[PDB]
């Protein structure tokens, strides 16, 4: 028993982390086979950051322009290319620690683990969610660029995120491993704003199921709702509408507790309309939305 | 906006 | 910016995890040099678990009674002995992935990372605290026995916990790596209670500093208290008394933020007395007590 | 008390 936000074991990812230096900027890289991936803004001077022309900037760089270290060994860059907002650095050696892997694009509401790194060295691992506004509420300092987000299925590492930047609100933006940004964000040091965020309803419902499992039950009611009527209410409180797939996904938690999904929706509906008062669910007066149906199922 |  | 529950990179611990089987019980072992550590209750049958005599149970066993598997490679057991509540199984192969390590008895209030394992295989990692009542609020399922708790100091892995069991309230009990339980607990399948838990005051304040470093400032006030008057209120809300030693530990954070420890205590007093009124500190309505001053500094 |  016990509910906690877990990260996948970071070991397979640790063996892929390298240091990447270009001019005065040092950040992290991901070393898979004979390729090293890193954010393309590694090449920018402070001045370039403000209005970069990346194709212009890259052609004004060579292989020798990039210092790559795996531990104390210096790797030789033998080819470079840009793939969207990532830089691909072909090196002289295949990483012998290269795990089985995939490049996936994570969906809003889904979770992953971040191995926060500085100077090519793993500092720590934490869990977080892709927000619907396409940001993450991560923990990052200057130098963390190149840090990756991932999940592990069996022995296969699914890399889904590479860190690029922090927004004025303190939230974080980056790309997948093909260098396509999550959300409308751009690798330019100009005013960018996260869109208005919404609550991950699927996860709130998972959390309410978890609350029932641990015997926190005051919020249940016997009102009826439809998916349509619930979604109409959800959207006026900035909660994500619930899909057909989402009802499917809560199926196991519905069977285990005997509480129909739409009935939990009826409970949540009432919570939105009336508030918590000062009442708590799992110790909290706010609804948690970064704990998935898969987290809850797994941990029961 | 701050590049990390 | 951003502040997350953060576990140490778990790679070094992963290469130490093996599978240990005795009879129809399979649980996890920690393989260091040529020794494998696991909970001793692995030798118990269902009926033994009720009132075991471990010395009696262990003499009736032999080296071939234990099956140790590293990946799919079988490790030959050539020796066995009792180490309090742990078995030390001697194997003919030394762990080539053995990191620099030591065994440490963790103190109430201090934190560590749990590598939860099943069938000798790393499943997940999460940050955890030793409670003042000597339990841990973990997330563990059957088969997780032998999962360990650890910290990292530079290069050195300090093992502090090995998982044994879950108490009736859903919290967890285990030993250090010398096999001595934390707290009043015994490895017998009989109802056991922990003492009344208290809140780790030093950690709460550390987390308040982390919030300030991260831009959350609403809870700060110009009120100030004496250590004595703070403790007067602390104990009333089930908080640990704060000592001058504890005040001295918050020194660096106090200096970085420009907030006197006693001023932050006055901020905590008001939060305790008046609650939070819907507002949050680092996305939480619960006053968090599972980050040490060190965890804050290391992350910030 | 459950042994894990």
């Amino acid at each position: 028993s016990g509910f906690r936000k877990m990260a996948f074991p970071s070991g397979k990812v640790e063996g892929c982390m390298v240091q990447v230096t270009c001019g005065t900027t040092t950040l992290n890289g991901l070393w898979l086979d004979d390729t090293v991936y890193c954010p393309r803004h590694v090449i920018c001077t402070a001045e370039d950051m403000l209005n970069p022309n990346y194709e212009d900037l890259l052609i004004r760089k060579s292989n020798h322009s990039f210092l790559v270290q795996a531990g104390n060994v210096q790797l030789r860059v033998i080819g470079h290319s840009m793939q969207n907002c990532l830089l691909r650095l072909k090196v002289d050696t295949s990483n012998p620690k290269t795990p089985k892997y995939k490049f996936v694009r994570i969906q809003p509401g889904q979770t992953f683990s971040v191995l926060a790194c500085y100077n090519g060295s793993p500092s720590g691992v934490y869990q977080c969610a892709m927000r619907p506004n396409h940001t993450i509420k991560g923990s990052f300092l200057n130098g963390s660029c190149g840090s990756v987000g991932f999940n592990i299925d069996y022995d296969c590492v699914s890399f889904c995120y590479m860190h690029h930047m922090e927004l004025p609100t303190g939230v974080h933006a980056g790309t997948d491993l093909e260098g396509k940004f999550y959300g409308p964000f751009v690798d330019i040091q100009t005013a960018q704003a996260a869109g208005t965020d919404t609550t991950i309803t699927l996860n709130v419902l998972a959390w309410l199921y978890a609350a029932v499992i641990n015997g926190d039950r005051w919020f249940l009611n016997r009102f009826t709702t439809t998916l349509n009527d619930f979604n109409l209410v959800a959207m006026k409180y900035n909660y994500e509408p619930l899909t057909q797939d989402h009802v499917d996904i809560l199926g196991p938690l519905s069977a285990q507790t005997g509480i129909a999904v739409l009935d939990m929706c009826a409970a949540l509906k009432e919570l939105l309309q009336n508030g918590m008062n000062g009442r708590t669910i799992l110790g909290s007066t706010i609804l948690e939305d970064e704990f998935t149906p898969f987290d809850v199922v797994r941990q029961c | 906006t701050v590049a990390h």
